[PDB]
């Protein structure tokens, strides 16, 4: 049979770097609410400059989405590192 | 000369212990064991006896055991001393000290 | 020596500051972040004791605290003290001296 | 030393001045401006206070302020002041002086 | 200086024996004998008279056959005395000294 879609907001199709950051196991998603979002036109490489989003991220006890032309190991790592250990909220 | 763990530097060789390194920010976030590299604060152990290079009368060694030093990004020689790590320079080296 | 944040440069070393880059012509043209540079101006902050390279008893170092000084473009040590910059050089290596 | 502009030079570091380069031949040719390169004459507009390279007490520089020299082809180090063009050499370097 | 099996160094040489390498870790695990590299312990078995380096009268060497030393992982001459292997150092390459 025929089928209608309405797909509403802002739909980019681009997924999670990491399986890591998944926080829901059914359906397989990371799901936030009242997230900030980080908006980076260049790549993100060096851990300098990712540490001060992460900390105003954490003090103020909020999720972080990270929307970047792409993200290097050594962030990538921090991220994942303090997501498995510590619980913090970041995709 | 000072000795420690019954080792002792010749002429003006310093035997120093670096500072552990940063594991948490100021914050909460936490850094990869890769990511801090090398340290530059030591903390002296051992002194030498005196210097060969000055002519005539050997001079001493402008630091004393104890002290905090400000180290080289390049020199210094790896020596283990029960199983702990410890790196050896020259008393020109060492960048410079602090005080309290 | 004078020491400076708790830090004492050893022999004929000198920490210094470099000045503020120009970000504004002086007219109204303002200038981008990533085209000042490194700037030669510089003001010395702290001062060792005395030159090592002397044969016989040590020099004293030939410039003093709060003096404004131009420096070579290929040299310098990076320290950071309480976040901020500094940099080391050789007494040697100042290029020259300001007055006022 | 001899101060110049509130700049001086330190230990044996000599600071002159380039002449101008010539731009038209003893004859009516006038001559392209990038061809004229660089000159070797100067006149001396700042002298140091002395050597320290001479073992013991440092000796005087050997050229006065106000002299005319010929300097070497590959050396000397620029500096501005007052946005002109000045450059700074050691007492060495200069290979000749000129006499009236 | 002191002669060691009819044979005695030149000036401020020091011939010293390598230390035999482990085969089995402090558990009893045994280690292969392509693995062990070479040692940095060493006992000093034979002294030179004395160094050509210092200016005037030359001064003995710093250590003392018996002595247990830390040697460079770069230097050191090979000879052969009864089919036994030793190294010929230099007085000032040797890196420290052990005491008991």
């Amino acid at each position: 049979n025929d089928e209608l879609e309405i797909i509403e907001g802002m739909k980019f199709d681009r997924g999670y770097i990491s399986p890591y950051f998944i926080n829901t196991s059914k359906g397989q998603k990371c799901e936030f609410q009242d997230a900030y979002v980080l908006l980076s036109e260049k790549k993100i490489s060096s851990i300098q400059s990712i540490v001060p989003a992460l900390e105003i991220a954490n003090a103020h006890r909020k999720p972080l989405v990270i929307i970047a032309e792409d993200v290097d190991g050594e962030a990538l790592s921090t991220l994942v590192l303090n997501r498995l250990k510590v619980g913090l909220q970041v995709v | 000369g000072q000795a420690f763990r019954k080792f002792l530097p010749l002429f003006d060789r310093v035997l120093v212990e670096r500072s552990a390194a940063e594991t948490v920010t100021k914050g909460g976030i936490m850094l990869p064991e890769k990511s801090q590299g090398k340290v530059l604060q030591a903390t002296v152990v051992a002194v030498g006896s005196g210097s060969k290079g000055k002519g005539g009368e050997i001079q001493p060694v402008s630091v004393k055991v104890g002290d905090k030093v400000l180290l080289p990004e390049y020199g210094g020689t790896k020596v283990v001393l029960d199983d702990k790590d410890y790196f050896l320079f020259r008393d020109g080296d060492i960048l410079g000290k602090y005080v309290d």
